[PDB]
Protein backbone atom coordinates (compact mmCIF):
# COMPACT_ATOMS: atom_id res chain seq x y z
CA UNK A 1 0.00 0.00 0.00
CA UNK A 2 2.74 2.52 0.98
CA UNK A 3 4.80 3.36 -2.11
CA UNK A 4 8.45 4.20 -2.66
CA UNK A 5 10.03 7.62 -2.25
CA UNK A 6 10.49 9.05 -5.78
CA UNK A 7 13.19 11.38 -7.14
CA UNK A 8 11.32 14.21 -8.91
CA UNK A 9 14.27 16.58 -9.33
CA UNK A 10 17.77 17.55 -8.27
CA UNK A 11 20.01 20.42 -7.16
CA UNK A 12 23.47 20.95 -8.62
CA UNK A 13 25.99 22.51 -6.19
CA UNK A 14 29.29 22.36 -8.18
CA UNK A 15 28.49 25.55 -10.17
CA UNK A 16 29.10 28.94 -8.42
CA UNK A 17 25.79 28.67 -6.46
CA UNK A 18 22.81 26.19 -6.42
CA UNK A 19 20.81 25.21 -9.55
CA UNK A 20 17.60 23.12 -9.33
CA UNK A 21 15.91 21.00 -12.05
CA UNK A 22 12.56 19.20 -12.22
CA UNK A 23 12.85 15.70 -13.79
CA UNK A 24 9.37 14.26 -13.11
CA UNK A 25 5.81 15.60 -13.05
CA UNK A 26 2.97 14.67 -10.67
CA UNK A 27 1.57 11.83 -12.85
CA UNK A 28 4.88 9.97 -13.41
CA UNK A 29 5.64 10.27 -9.68
CA UNK A 30 2.61 8.27 -8.48
CA UNK A 31 3.09 5.41 -11.01
CA UNK A 32 6.83 5.24 -10.12
CA UNK A 33 5.93 5.17 -6.42
CA UNK A 34 3.69 2.09 -6.90
CA UNK A 35 6.20 0.04 -8.99
CA UNK A 36 9.33 1.28 -7.21
CA UNK A 37 10.84 1.29 -10.69
CA UNK A 38 12.56 4.49 -11.89
CA UNK A 39 14.86 4.34 -14.92
CA UNK A 40 15.76 8.10 -14.97
CA UNK A 41 19.43 9.05 -14.81
CA UNK A 42 20.46 10.47 -11.44
CA UNK A 43 23.00 13.28 -11.14
CA UNK A 44 24.13 15.74 -8.46
CA UNK A 45 24.59 15.86 -4.70
CA UNK A 46 21.06 16.80 -3.72
CA UNK A 47 17.93 14.98 -4.86
CA UNK A 48 14.44 16.43 -4.72
CA UNK A 49 12.21 13.64 -3.39
CA UNK A 50 8.49 12.89 -3.09
CA UNK A 51 5.96 10.74 -1.28
CA UNK A 52 2.22 10.94 -2.24
CA UNK A 53 1.74 13.87 0.18
CA UNK A 54 5.07 15.73 0.62
CA UNK A 55 8.15 16.93 -1.27
CA UNK A 56 11.52 17.40 0.44
CA UNK A 57 15.27 16.92 -0.08
CA UNK A 58 17.90 14.20 0.15
CA UNK A 59 21.65 14.74 0.22
CA UNK A 60 24.40 12.30 -0.79
CA UNK A 61 27.31 12.17 1.69
CA UNK A 62 29.84 9.26 1.90
CA UNK A 63 28.07 7.13 -0.72
CA UNK A 64 24.75 7.33 1.14
CA UNK A 65 21.66 9.32 0.20
CA UNK A 66 20.39 10.78 3.48
CA UNK A 67 17.04 12.35 4.33
CA UNK A 68 14.68 12.98 7.27
CA UNK A 69 12.63 10.18 8.79
CA UNK A 70 9.66 12.54 9.30
CA UNK A 71 9.35 12.73 5.50
CA UNK A 72 10.41 9.27 4.25
CA UNK A 73 9.34 7.04 7.16
CA UNK A 74 10.59 3.55 6.47
CA UNK A 75 9.93 3.70 2.72
CA UNK A 76 12.00 2.12 -0.01
CA UNK A 77 13.38 4.37 -2.79
CA UNK A 78 12.48 3.79 -6.45
CA UNK A 79 15.53 2.80 -8.51
CA UNK A 80 16.44 1.30 -11.95
CA UNK A 81 16.39 -2.20 -10.38
CA UNK A 82 13.14 -1.73 -8.44
CA UNK A 83 12.53 -0.59 -4.84
CA UNK A 84 15.67 -0.24 -2.70
CA UNK A 85 15.45 -0.78 1.05
CA UNK A 86 16.98 1.74 3.50
CA UNK A 87 20.48 1.02 4.81
CA UNK A 88 20.01 3.25 7.92
CA UNK A 89 16.91 4.11 9.90
CA UNK A 90 17.28 6.18 13.08
CA UNK A 91 14.05 7.78 14.35
CA UNK A 92 15.85 9.31 17.38
CA UNK A 93 17.97 11.39 14.95
CA UNK A 94 15.07 11.83 12.47
CA UNK A 95 17.48 10.17 9.95
CA UNK A 96 17.32 7.65 7.12
CA UNK A 97 19.67 6.62 4.33
CA UNK A 98 19.70 4.51 1.18
CA UNK A 99 22.83 3.57 -0.81
CA UNK A 100 23.51 6.55 -3.09
CA UNK A 101 21.93 5.89 -6.53
CA UNK A 102 24.21 5.19 -9.51
CA UNK A 103 25.20 8.55 -11.06
CA UNK A 104 24.86 10.70 -7.93
CA UNK A 105 27.94 12.32 -6.37
CA UNK A 106 28.55 12.71 -2.64
CA UNK A 107 29.45 15.89 -0.76
CA UNK A 108 32.64 15.82 1.30
CA UNK A 109 32.17 16.22 5.12
CA UNK A 110 33.45 19.57 6.45
CA UNK A 111 36.87 19.56 8.11
CA UNK A 112 37.38 23.38 8.25
CA UNK A 113 35.28 23.96 11.41
CA UNK A 114 33.77 27.16 10.02
CA UNK A 115 30.69 28.75 11.58
CA UNK A 116 29.51 30.50 8.37
CA UNK A 117 27.02 28.00 7.04
CA UNK A 118 24.64 28.06 4.08
CA UNK A 119 21.36 26.23 3.93
CA UNK A 120 20.28 25.18 0.37
CA UNK A 121 16.48 25.20 -0.11
CA UNK A 122 14.37 23.11 -2.46
CA UNK A 123 14.04 26.16 -4.78
CA UNK A 124 17.85 26.60 -4.83
CA UNK A 125 17.87 29.63 -2.50
CA UNK A 126 20.95 29.88 -0.27
CA UNK A 127 20.27 31.06 3.29
CA UNK A 128 23.13 32.04 5.63
CA UNK A 129 23.25 30.36 9.02
CA UNK A 130 25.64 31.09 11.87
CA UNK A 131 26.52 27.79 13.59
CA UNK A 132 25.89 27.89 17.33
CA UNK A 133 26.38 24.33 18.61
CA UNK A 134 26.55 20.71 17.43
CA UNK A 135 23.14 20.77 15.69
CA UNK A 136 21.83 24.39 15.78
CA UNK A 137 22.40 27.51 13.70
CA UNK A 138 21.03 31.06 13.93
CA UNK A 139 19.38 32.78 11.00
CA UNK A 140 20.74 36.29 10.25
CA UNK A 141 17.19 37.62 9.97
CA UNK A 142 13.88 36.07 11.21
CA UNK A 143 12.25 34.03 8.44
CA UNK A 144 8.60 32.95 7.88
CA UNK A 145 8.48 29.13 8.05
CA UNK A 146 6.96 28.79 4.56
CA UNK A 147 10.39 29.63 3.04
CA UNK A 148 11.92 26.65 4.88
CA UNK A 149 9.13 24.06 4.60
CA UNK A 150 9.91 21.25 2.17
CA UNK A 151 13.70 21.74 2.46
CA UNK A 152 14.38 19.20 5.28
CA UNK A 153 16.89 16.60 4.13
CA UNK A 154 18.86 19.37 2.41
CA UNK A 155 22.50 20.32 3.07
CA UNK A 156 24.13 22.88 5.28
CA UNK A 157 27.39 23.79 3.58
CA UNK A 158 30.54 25.56 4.79
CA UNK A 159 32.12 28.45 2.72
CA UNK A 160 34.13 25.78 0.79
CA UNK A 161 30.97 23.80 -0.12
CA UNK A 162 31.65 20.87 2.25
CA UNK A 163 28.71 19.29 4.12
CA UNK A 164 28.26 20.36 7.75
CA UNK A 165 24.84 18.75 8.24
CA UNK A 166 21.35 17.82 7.00
CA UNK A 167 18.47 20.30 7.61
CA UNK A 168 15.99 18.76 10.10
CA UNK A 169 13.78 21.38 11.85
CA UNK A 170 13.07 25.11 12.19
CA UNK A 171 13.11 26.64 15.68
CA UNK A 172 10.04 28.81 15.42
CA UNK A 173 7.53 30.94 17.26
CA UNK A 174 4.17 31.79 15.57
CA UNK A 175 5.35 30.80 12.07
CA UNK A 176 8.61 32.77 12.35
CA UNK A 177 11.92 30.86 12.46
CA UNK A 178 14.97 32.32 14.18
CA UNK A 179 17.21 29.27 14.10
CA UNK A 180 17.61 25.90 12.37
CA UNK A 181 18.25 22.37 13.68
CA UNK A 182 20.35 20.04 11.55
CA UNK A 183 21.78 16.52 11.83
CA UNK A 184 25.55 17.05 12.13
CA UNK A 185 27.67 15.26 9.49
CA UNK A 186 29.50 13.41 12.35
CA UNK A 187 26.14 11.80 13.27
CA UNK A 188 25.75 10.19 9.83
CA UNK A 189 26.60 6.81 11.38
CA UNK A 190 27.53 4.11 8.85
CA UNK A 191 28.59 0.46 9.21
CA UNK A 192 31.01 -1.57 7.08
CA UNK A 193 28.51 -4.43 6.80
CA UNK A 194 24.80 -5.17 6.95
CA UNK A 195 23.07 -8.44 7.77
CA UNK B 1 32.34 42.18 15.80
CA UNK B 2 34.06 43.40 19.02
CA UNK B 3 32.07 45.65 21.43
CA UNK B 4 29.34 45.74 18.75
CA UNK B 5 28.30 42.31 20.06
CA UNK B 6 27.98 43.65 23.63
CA UNK B 7 25.65 46.49 22.48
CA UNK B 8 23.65 43.95 20.43
CA UNK B 9 23.16 41.84 23.57
CA UNK B 10 22.04 44.90 25.59
CA UNK B 11 19.43 45.65 22.88
CA UNK B 12 18.15 42.04 22.97
CA UNK B 13 17.95 42.22 26.80
CA UNK B 14 15.94 45.49 26.66
CA UNK B 15 13.51 44.07 24.07
CA UNK B 16 13.19 40.88 26.13
CA UNK B 17 12.57 43.17 29.16
CA UNK B 18 9.83 45.04 27.23
CA UNK B 19 8.15 41.82 25.97
CA UNK B 20 8.19 40.51 29.58
CA UNK B 21 6.63 43.82 30.72
CA UNK B 22 3.92 43.53 28.01
CA UNK B 23 3.15 39.96 29.16
CA UNK B 24 2.93 41.16 32.80
CA UNK B 25 0.30 43.78 31.87
CA UNK B 26 -1.76 41.86 29.25
CA UNK B 27 -2.53 38.91 31.58
CA UNK B 28 -5.31 38.78 34.18
CA UNK B 29 -3.25 36.43 36.35
CA UNK B 30 -1.01 37.12 39.42
CA UNK B 31 0.93 33.87 38.73
CA UNK B 32 1.92 35.00 35.21
CA UNK B 33 2.58 38.62 36.31
CA UNK B 34 5.18 37.51 38.87
CA UNK B 35 6.96 35.22 36.37
CA UNK B 36 6.94 37.95 33.74
CA UNK B 37 8.36 40.43 36.32
CA UNK B 38 11.12 37.95 37.22
CA UNK B 39 11.99 37.57 33.51
CA UNK B 40 12.14 41.37 33.09
CA UNK B 41 14.33 41.54 36.25
CA UNK B 42 16.78 38.97 34.85
CA UNK B 43 16.80 40.83 31.50
CA UNK B 44 17.69 44.16 33.13
CA UNK B 45 20.36 42.57 35.39
CA UNK B 46 21.86 40.92 32.28
CA UNK B 47 21.88 44.28 30.46
CA UNK B 48 23.57 45.93 33.49
CA UNK B 49 26.26 43.21 33.83
CA UNK B 50 27.17 43.65 30.14
CA UNK B 51 27.54 47.40 30.88
CA UNK B 52 29.97 46.64 33.76
CA UNK B 53 32.17 44.50 31.46
CA UNK B 54 31.59 45.89 27.91
CA UNK B 55 34.94 44.76 26.42
CA UNK B 56 34.84 41.30 28.07
CA UNK B 57 34.69 38.35 25.63
CA UNK B 58 34.78 35.75 28.47
CA UNK B 59 31.62 36.14 30.62
CA UNK B 60 29.51 37.48 27.68
CA UNK B 61 28.70 33.88 26.56
CA UNK B 62 27.04 32.84 29.85
CA UNK B 63 24.95 36.05 29.60
CA UNK B 64 24.14 35.21 25.96
CA UNK B 65 22.53 31.98 27.24
CA UNK B 66 20.58 33.92 29.93
CA UNK B 67 19.18 36.34 27.28
CA UNK B 68 18.31 33.32 25.06
CA UNK B 69 16.59 31.64 28.04
CA UNK B 70 14.55 34.77 28.76
CA UNK B 71 13.47 35.20 25.12
CA UNK B 72 12.34 31.55 24.95
CA UNK B 73 10.60 31.71 28.39
CA UNK B 74 8.63 34.79 27.26
CA UNK B 75 7.64 32.88 24.08
CA UNK B 76 6.53 29.99 26.36
CA UNK B 77 4.53 32.41 28.53
CA UNK B 78 2.80 33.88 25.43
CA UNK B 79 1.95 30.36 24.21
CA UNK B 80 0.63 29.35 27.68
CA UNK B 81 -1.64 32.42 27.54
CA UNK B 82 -3.20 31.13 24.26
CA UNK B 83 -3.60 27.54 25.67
CA UNK B 84 -7.18 26.36 26.43
CA UNK B 85 -6.40 23.58 28.93
CA UNK B 86 -5.51 24.79 32.47
CA UNK B 87 -3.47 21.61 33.21
CA UNK B 88 -1.19 22.33 30.20
CA UNK B 89 -1.09 26.03 31.20
CA UNK B 90 -0.01 25.14 34.73
CA UNK B 91 2.67 22.81 33.32
CA UNK B 92 3.97 25.51 30.95
CA UNK B 93 4.18 28.06 33.80
CA UNK B 94 6.15 25.53 35.87
CA UNK B 95 8.68 25.11 33.06
CA UNK B 96 9.11 28.92 32.86
CA UNK B 97 9.53 28.98 36.69
CA UNK B 98 12.27 26.34 36.44
CA UNK B 99 13.94 28.36 33.66
CA UNK B 100 13.99 31.46 35.93
CA UNK B 101 15.70 29.37 38.69
CA UNK B 102 18.23 27.90 36.25
CA UNK B 103 19.01 31.38 34.84
CA UNK B 104 19.62 32.74 38.38
CA UNK B 105 22.01 29.84 39.02
CA UNK B 106 23.98 30.64 35.82
CA UNK B 107 24.19 34.33 36.83
CA UNK B 108 25.41 33.40 40.34
CA UNK B 109 27.97 30.88 38.97
CA UNK B 110 28.73 31.56 35.22
CA UNK B 111 31.79 29.24 34.89
CA UNK B 112 30.15 25.99 36.15
CA UNK B 113 29.47 23.53 33.31
CA UNK B 114 26.76 21.71 35.36
CA UNK B 115 24.84 24.94 35.96
CA UNK B 116 25.17 25.93 32.27
CA UNK B 117 23.99 22.48 31.10
CA UNK B 118 20.85 22.62 33.27
CA UNK B 119 19.82 25.96 31.70
CA UNK B 120 20.61 24.67 28.17
CA UNK B 121 18.39 21.58 28.78
CA UNK B 122 15.50 23.76 29.95
CA UNK B 123 15.79 26.07 26.90
CA UNK B 124 15.84 22.98 24.66
CA UNK B 125 12.67 21.74 26.47
CA UNK B 126 10.95 25.16 26.22
CA UNK B 127 11.49 25.24 22.40
CA UNK B 128 9.90 21.76 22.19
CA UNK B 129 7.04 22.94 24.47
CA UNK B 130 6.38 26.04 22.29
CA UNK B 131 6.06 23.82 19.20
CA UNK B 132 3.71 21.47 21.12
CA UNK B 133 1.49 24.23 22.65
CA UNK B 134 1.25 26.05 19.31
CA UNK B 135 0.28 22.80 17.52
CA UNK B 136 -2.46 22.13 20.18
CA UNK B 137 -3.95 25.58 19.65
CA UNK B 138 -3.69 25.55 15.84
CA UNK B 139 -5.36 22.10 15.55
CA UNK B 140 -7.77 22.29 18.55
CA UNK B 141 -7.24 18.52 18.58
CA UNK B 142 -7.56 16.44 21.80
CA UNK B 143 -4.78 14.01 20.89
CA UNK B 144 -2.35 16.87 20.10
CA UNK B 145 -3.37 18.44 23.42
CA UNK B 146 -2.56 15.19 25.37
CA UNK B 147 0.78 14.87 23.55
CA UNK B 148 1.59 18.52 24.43
CA UNK B 149 0.69 17.76 28.07
CA UNK B 150 2.97 14.64 28.03
CA UNK B 151 5.85 16.73 26.58
CA UNK B 152 5.64 19.56 29.16
CA UNK B 153 5.14 17.11 32.06
CA UNK B 154 8.29 15.31 30.91
CA UNK B 155 10.21 18.59 30.67
CA UNK B 156 9.16 19.66 34.20
CA UNK B 157 10.03 16.17 35.61
CA UNK B 158 13.53 16.31 34.06
CA UNK B 159 14.34 19.85 35.26
CA UNK B 160 13.28 19.06 38.86
CA UNK B 161 15.41 15.89 39.00
CA UNK B 162 18.40 17.78 37.50
CA UNK B 163 17.93 20.29 40.35
CA UNK B 164 18.19 17.44 42.91
CA UNK B 165 21.03 15.57 41.13
CA UNK B 166 22.96 17.49 38.34
CA UNK B 167 24.09 14.22 36.68
CA UNK B 168 20.44 13.03 36.05
CA UNK B 169 20.07 11.93 32.44
CA UNK B 170 18.59 14.03 29.61
CA UNK B 171 15.15 13.72 28.02
CA UNK B 172 16.08 15.02 24.50
CA UNK B 173 15.17 11.79 22.70
CA UNK B 174 11.93 11.50 24.72
CA UNK B 175 10.90 15.09 23.89
CA UNK B 176 11.67 14.70 20.14
CA UNK B 177 9.66 11.47 20.01
CA UNK B 178 6.56 13.51 21.06
CA UNK B 179 7.41 16.31 18.60
CA UNK B 180 7.36 13.72 15.81
CA UNK B 181 4.08 12.24 17.10
CA UNK B 182 2.54 15.74 17.20
CA UNK B 183 3.83 16.53 13.73
CA UNK B 184 2.36 13.32 12.25
CA UNK B 185 -0.94 13.88 14.08
CA UNK B 186 -1.18 17.39 12.63
CA UNK B 187 -0.30 16.02 9.13
CA UNK B 188 -3.03 13.36 9.40
CA UNK B 189 -5.58 16.15 10.11
CA UNK B 190 -4.71 17.91 6.81
CA UNK B 191 -6.15 14.82 5.01
C1 LIG C 1 12.94 20.82 17.14
C2 LIG C 1 12.05 21.98 17.60
C3 LIG C 1 12.92 23.06 18.22
C4 LIG C 1 11.04 21.48 18.64
O1 LIG C 1 11.36 22.62 16.52
C5 LIG C 1 10.42 22.00 15.59
O2 LIG C 1 10.09 20.83 15.77
N1 LIG C 1 9.95 22.76 14.58
C6 LIG C 1 9.03 22.25 13.57
C7 LIG C 1 8.29 23.41 12.89
C8 LIG C 1 7.26 22.92 11.85
C9 LIG C 1 6.89 24.02 10.84
C10 LIG C 1 7.61 23.92 9.48
C11 LIG C 1 9.04 24.45 9.53
C12 LIG C 1 9.76 24.42 8.19
C13 LIG C 1 10.75 23.59 7.84
C14 LIG C 1 11.34 22.52 8.75
C15 LIG C 1 12.55 21.76 8.20
C16 LIG C 1 11.20 21.06 8.27
C17 LIG C 1 10.65 20.68 6.89
O3 LIG C 1 10.83 21.43 5.94
N2 LIG C 1 10.01 19.52 6.75
S1 LIG C 1 9.40 19.01 5.42
O4 LIG C 1 8.25 19.87 5.13
O5 LIG C 1 10.39 19.07 4.33
C18 LIG C 1 8.84 17.46 5.65
C19 LIG C 1 8.58 16.74 4.34
C20 LIG C 1 9.83 16.41 5.16
N3 LIG C 1 11.05 20.24 9.46
C21 LIG C 1 9.90 20.04 10.08
O6 LIG C 1 8.84 20.48 9.70
C22 LIG C 1 10.02 19.27 11.37
C23 LIG C 1 9.22 17.99 11.49
C24 LIG C 1 8.91 17.91 12.97
O7 LIG C 1 10.11 17.60 13.68
C25 LIG C 1 10.36 16.21 14.01
O8 LIG C 1 9.53 15.37 13.69
N4 LIG C 1 11.50 15.93 14.65
C26 LIG C 1 11.87 14.58 15.13
C27 LIG C 1 13.26 14.79 15.67
C28 LIG C 1 14.15 13.86 16.22
C29 LIG C 1 15.40 14.35 16.66
C30 LIG C 1 15.74 15.72 16.55
C31 LIG C 1 14.85 16.65 16.00
F1 LIG C 1 15.16 17.95 15.88
C32 LIG C 1 13.61 16.20 15.56
C33 LIG C 1 12.49 16.98 14.93
C34 LIG C 1 8.58 19.35 13.31
N5 LIG C 1 9.49 20.11 12.46
C35 LIG C 1 9.82 21.41 12.59
O9 LIG C 1 10.71 21.94 11.96
ZN1 LIG D 1 34.53 23.10 5.40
Amino acid sequence: KKGSVVIVGRINLSGDTAYAQQTRGEEGCQETSQTGRDKNQVEGEVQIVSTATQTFLATSINGVLWTVYHGAGTRTIASPKGPVTQMYTNVDKDLVGWQAPQGSRSLTPCTCGSSDLYLVTRHADVIPVRRRGDSRGSLLSPRPISYLKGSAGGPLLCPAGHAVGIFRAAVSTRGVAKAVDFIPVESLETTMRSP
Amino acid sequence: SDEEEARELIERAKEAAERAQEAAERTGDPRVRELARELKRLAQEAAEEVKRDPSSSDVNEALKLIVEAIEAAVDALEAAERTGDPEVRELARELVRLAVEAAEEVQRNPSSSDVNEALHSIVYAIEAAIFALEAAERTGDPEVRELARELVRLAVEAAEEVQRNPSSRNVEHALMRIVLAIYLAEENLRE
